[PDB]
């Protein structure tokens, strides 16, 4: 059996045991993702790789995260583009900013990207989006285009506390974000 | 207030073995800062 | 608060979340440091950076930890040298092999080493070690003279299960070996 | 049920990084043994 797990509840400055990619970085003890400003990007991994199945037994994992996290805009009518969790090749780097949020390159189902990404997602692509034009939190594997959405209205400046699941044995993959 | 999804994704269909977990944020034409404040993480794989 | 936690109860072959150096490598569900064989070092870290004190409050953190190993040699009276659990730098890489079991190079102190361990030494080396010439469970900082070492009688070929403890509140570490 | 143990103050705080990496070692030299580990667990907390 494997397990791994681990909690980090204040965010130092030298954070090392996460790697950063773009401009996140830690500071006022939170893990600053992006700032309010333009087409930026930013990442943070975990250090350790996790091992989510093995090809010899074919037994597949359980997992369970959670986390708190802070959208800041200046208005709740200019805000973009949205936040990810996601689960990716050990070597995952950046991919394209703006609306595929740095998790993916084309809505086109893409074999070779094997990341599935949990997208809290605040701004409308009209080439892959709900037509109701909605923020949304939903669930995407291998393009931007996610398989399943839930309308979700941000409370702008608001900590929002998440946590997302996944049983092996019954595949299914389950998300809940409530504010307070 | 809350809003929950579920859905059935054989994560064997699509991940490597061995994967990396992280968070990701951007902004493009219009911004807003992104933000963690905690973290928790538990995963298990019987052998 | 920050927590790293992790168990490998049955080592694979392609156990990614081991950094392996010297001659160290996984094989048939086991971790092998080293064969029986002359003239090796073989060492393994877990991957992610884990964080024991913190100067920005001078809080050192509380650790367990457990293994159970295999020492197995052609017979009791010829085996050397040893084998360590340390803790050291984030890019630690194997020093002198030989007595100094991997991770120190010398017997006179030297703080630059940064390195503690609990080592279970099987060789007698006359410049260092208990006169009685035993072998002997040991803590290590930075040189290879224990600060203080305790009597053990190997017994080959057997598991042993280890669990090394360390209470910040009072700095004690603390080892037990159990055979069954 | 044949058992070892040894206690020793040892303020890590003192001799260690703050930010290290932990693991196993085990060596040779003109005589020699196998050294094998078959399972690890580790748990640290930090307040
Ligand atoms: C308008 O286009 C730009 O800005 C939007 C919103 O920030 C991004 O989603 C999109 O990818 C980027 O190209
Ligand atoms: C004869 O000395 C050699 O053999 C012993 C036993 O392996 C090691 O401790 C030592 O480093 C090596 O120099
Ligand atoms: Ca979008
Ligand atoms: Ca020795
Ligand atoms: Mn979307
Ligand atoms: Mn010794």
């Amino acid at each position: 059996t494997e397990t791994t797990s681990f909690s980090i509840t204040k965010f130092g400055p030298d954070q090392q045991n996460l790697i950063f990619q773009g401009d996140g970085y830690t500071t006022k003890e939170r893990l600053t993702l992006t700032k309010a400003v333009r087409n930026t990007v930013g990442r943070a991994l975990y250090s350790s790789p996790i091992h989510i199945w093995d090809s010899k037994t074919g037994n597949v994992a359980n997992f369970v995260t959670s986390f708190t996290f802070v959208i800041d805009a200046p208005n709740s009518y200019n805000v973009a583009d949205g936040f990810t969790f996601f689960i990716a090749p050990v070597d995952t780097k950046p991919q394209t900013g703006g609306g595929y949020l740095g998790v993916f390159n084309s809505k086109d189902y893409d074999k070779t990207s094997q990341t599935v990404a949990v997208e809290f997602d605040t701004f409308y692509n009209t080439a892959w989006d709900p037509s109701n034009g909605d923020r949304h939190i939903g669930i995407d594997v291998n393009s931007i285009k996610s398989i399943n959405t839930k309308s979700w209205a941000l409370q702008n400046g608001k900590e929002a506390n998440v946590v997302i699941a996944f049983n092996a044995a019954t595949n299914v993959l389950t998300v809940s974000l409530t504010y307070p | 207030t809350s809003y929950t999804l579920n859905e059935v994704v054989p994560l064997k269909e699509f991940v490597p073995e061995w994967v990396r977990i992280g968070f990701s944020a951007t902004t493009g034409a219009e911004f807003a800062a992104h933000e963690v404040l905690s973290w928790y993480f538990h995963s298990e794989l019987a052998g």
